[PDB]
RNA sequence: GCCUGGCGGCCGUAGCGCGGUGGUCCCACCUGACCCCAUGCCGAACUCAGAAGUGAAACGCCGUAGCGCCGAUGGUAGUGUGGGGUCUCCCCAUGCGAGAGUAGGGAACUGCCAGGCA
RNA sequence: CCUCCUAAAGAGUAACGGAGGAGCACGAAGGUUGGCUAAUCCUGGUCGGACAUCAGGAGGUUAGUGCAAUGGCAUAAGCCAGCUUGACUGCGAGCGUGACGGCGCGAGCAGGUGCGAAAGCAGGUCAUAGUGAUCCGGUGGUUCUGAAUGGAAGGGCCAUC
RNA sequence: ACUUACCAACCCGAUGCAAACUGCGAAUACCGGAGAAUGUUAUCACGGGAGACACACGGCGGGUGCUAACGUCCGUC
């Protein structure tokens, strides 16, 4: 909980006025996040996978679910359903949890830091950022580590418009230039 | 879509009830209500109904639409259709799966003298 | 580049047709590879595992056409 | 076409079976499973099967 | 020159060319010169035709061709015998049917025009002639 | 009578799009979730227990011809029979007569049961 | 042997006509119950690019179907999971298609079985290729027969090689 | 990163082509039902006896060939 409920004492509150919205339905909402690994390299390194894997769920709440090759392809050395990826869909009190020790205490831990890009917006009010190396989370024994990893988070919301969704999160205290 | 979904979850039973030519005892849920309706073979009149939706079943019940609300339009469309001497019938989720208030209902129709 | 070649017969097509005394059980219409071409209707489907359309009981062939967009259908009515 | 032709064996007395195939390679492990004895008129485990 | 880039497959049947033609009048140039005939004409037709075409406004106009070709055509060698497999595509032609609009000519006046088409037609294994836009 | 929900008929003159509009009730989103039951992860979906909030979304209704769709008349194409030619193609007599396009239609019609307000 | 055209809108239709496949696979790639739904393009996103996985939006079956082609498939016939062995034995009104040998489709009845709350579905696989008559001989079962009699050998019958 | 009298798919509008294209679609042919006239039953079955299985030209629709052949292969008269 904590910043769900942050959310709606104060940040509605915000984005109501903002955007003066008839209805407070209207009002946008992180509806989940899917933070995912793909690992490539599992086409040989078939225990980089389980590694990666084990790392989103250390990370987050519960069981990453492995993603296979869509499509097979010979570019990347890919056969049609190769385990080559896994990914973690959250809601709810896990996702908020994982909301915020993302920007509460891993965001921060990121390299210099200096800021995530506004601009990583799909169109529609939707993020999407790389973090190239978790650790940043300290659920991460840096001591029992094997690789720098990294992976992927996208933040799907009801927004319509960049415009809203960017004010959104802009309502946490959420980083950005 | 949802209900879309419902929909042909639900539509090729329904087909297969219409293929067998059967009066058939159709259920449907809501939130808030849960509908009974007994509908002859040509698929477009009703003979028989019940449902939370109606002041009597209902005006006794703790809430309208859950496992016990149910329970009550079940022997409801039960009896109400044995009033009419309509016994025989096939029970149709309409995509509901087969397990919730509409288990109930459905049960309850039984432990009334439905033949399914 | 070697060509010639030909599978053979199959017959396939309508059989009975129209009105038609259609007796208990009749392979009336027999284009398989359709389960689609004609679609099993009223006293009469069985449909076959070759999609062979056929009488589920005597009486007149029929032939229609449903709503989900078209779509054919052979049955059976009683004559 | 190299699967061989496997034989499953009536459980009860009877000089009953059914006759298949199975690829002996990737499944080497005889193959069991139940079906109808006619002279027994009952459903009875097959067994054998390379 | 011109023809099928690709083609599903090697080899036409033959068949038959009845009927008017379909792409019957001037709807790109403000001249046309219109087939009038039945026949075939053939690649290397509706190239020299072209080329006379061309070479004779010079620089100026556009020009429009709107048959093409895409039609096989075979022809079983000489001393060989007949029957043991079909011929071998030599060359394409377009089936061109009376009515069909064979060229269209735009920047250039109606004299000029006529001369280029006269010129082209020259070079044609059909009777043509010369078409004006026309308002409908 | 207006409104809504459910089960059908017909299966685009029934759709899509734009605009507008409705929440007492019905619908919907909604709240909660140890549990029934569920997530090849996720209460998204399935589901249970509810009802603080909203009709934003979706849904229904009203409008609207942008598109879809329907669509004459007249002509053209082809074609059975019988004749004929300048027989790779064509014409005449007679019967059948498209497709495309044109004018124009069109913002469905309809039955059973229930529920709400008049 | 199979699919398409040639084939003239029922079937059938030739050529040393035009084009391609088969001589297998699968105990799950069969059954059923429950569930789900592609391709392609735009946009955003660590390593990751034009193209591997994540998000959204258009799209709406162009995807998929063990395998050629065609015809089908959203009620899916495509995709997944649980429980399974109906890939059952005996039969079969009544159809197709063959000169014939034969091949094919089939509801329904009997016994017995799986799935499902039930209605119900299942006698393999979206369908149509994936094959070899007769003889002779082998293997199992079966007193049907068995050259004076009882047996046996051999013969028959059912399965199968 | 810009650019270039380079080529440029897709998309949109405009114009054609198809045996193995089809969101259309005939004429005819073929199947079924009733009916009347008319036909030395022309129909079907069973049985006795056959011959025949080298065809040809012509019309129409086609394949092959050169819309060559008193060519060649099918359909139909
Ligand atoms: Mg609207
Ligand atoms: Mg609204
Ligand atoms: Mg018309
Ligand atoms: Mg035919
Ligand atoms: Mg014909
Ligand atoms: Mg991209
Ligand atoms: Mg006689
Ligand atoms: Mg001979
Ligand atoms: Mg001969
Ligand atoms: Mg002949
Ligand atoms: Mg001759």
């Amino acid at each position: 909980a904590k910043l769900h409920d942050y959310y709606k004492d104060e940040v509605v509150k915000k984005l109501m006025t903002e955007f003066n919205y008839n209805s407070v339905m209207q009002v946008p909402r992180v509806e989940k996040i899917t933070l995912n690994m793909g690992v490539g390299e599992a086409i040989a390194d078939k225990k980089l996978l389980d590694n990666a894997a084990a790392d989103l769920a250390a990370i987050s709440g519960q069981k990453p679910l492995i993603t296979k090759a869509r499509k097979s392809v010979a570019g990347f050395k890919i056969r049609q359903g190769y385990p080559i990826g896994c990914k973690v869909t959250l809601r709810g009190e896990r996702m908020w949890e994982f909301f915020e020790r993302l920007i509460t205490i891993a965001v921060p831990r990121i390299r210099d830091f200096r800021g995530l890009s506004a601009k990583s917006f799909d169109g529609r009010g939707n993020y999407s950022m790389g973090v190239r190396e978790q650790i940043i989370f300290p659920e991460i024994d840096y001591d029992k580590v094997d690789r720098v990893r990294g992976l992927d988070i996208t933040i799907t919301t009801t927004a319509k418009s960049d415009e809203e969704g960017r004010a959104l999160l802009a309502a946490f205290d959420f980083p950005f230039r | 879509d949802k209900k879309s979904a419902r929909i042909r979850r639900a539509t090729r039973a329904r087909r297969k009830l219409q293929e067998l030519g059967a009066t058939r005892l159709v259920v449907h849920r809501t939130p808030r209500h849960i509908y009974a309706q007994v509908i002859a073979p040509n698929g477009s009149e009703v003979l028989v109904a019940a449902s939370t939706v109606e002041k009597a079943i209902a005006e006794q019940l703790k809430y309208t639409g859950n496992k016990d609300a149910a329970a009550a339009v079940g022997k409801a469309v039960a009896e109400r259709a044995l009033e009419k001497g309509i016994k025989d019938v096939s029970f149709d989720r309409s995509g509901f799966q087969y397990h919730g208030r509409v288990q109930a209902l459905a049960d309850a129709a039984r432990e009334a003298g439905l033949q399914f | 580049g070697g060509s010639t070649r030909n599978g053979r017969d199959s017959e396939a097509k309508r059989l009975g047709v129209k009105r038609f005394g259609g007796e208990s059980v009749l392979a009336g219409s027999i284009i398989v590879r359709q389960r689609g071409t004609k679609f099993h209707a009223g006293a009469n489907v069985g449909c076959g595992r070759d999609h062979t359309l056929f009488a589920k009981a005597d009486g007149k062939v029929k032939f229609e056409v449903k709503g989900p967009k078209n779509r054919k259908f052979i049955s059976i009515e009683a004559e | 076409g190299i699967r061989e032709k496997i034989k499953l064996v009536s459980s009860a007395g009877t000089g009953h079976f059914y006759t298949t195939t199975k690829n002996k390679r990737t499944k080497p492990e005889k193959l069991e499973l139940k079906k109808f004895d006619p002279v027994v008129r009952q459903h009875v485990i097959y067994k054998e099967a390379k | 020159m011109l023809q099928p880039k690709r083609t599903k497959f090697r080899k036409m049947h033959k068949g038959r060319n009845r009927g008017l033609a379909q792409g019957t009048d001037v709807s790109f140039g403000s001249f046309g010169l219109k087939a009038v005939g039945r026949g075939r004409l053939t690649a290397r037709q509706i190239e020299a035709a072209r080329r006379a075409m061309t070479r004779a406004v010079k620089r100026q106009g556009k020009i429009w061709i709107r048959v093409f070709p895409d039609k096989p055509i075979t022809e079983k060698p000489l001393a060989v015998r007949m029957g043991k497999g079909k011929g071998n595509v030599e060359y394409w032609v377009a089936l061109i049917q009376p009515g069909k609009v064979l060229y269209e000519m735009d920047g250039v006046p109606e004299e000029l025009a006529r001369e280029a088409f006269k010129l082209a037609a020259a070079k044609l294994p059909i009777k043509t002639t010369f078409v004006t836009k026309t308002v409908m």
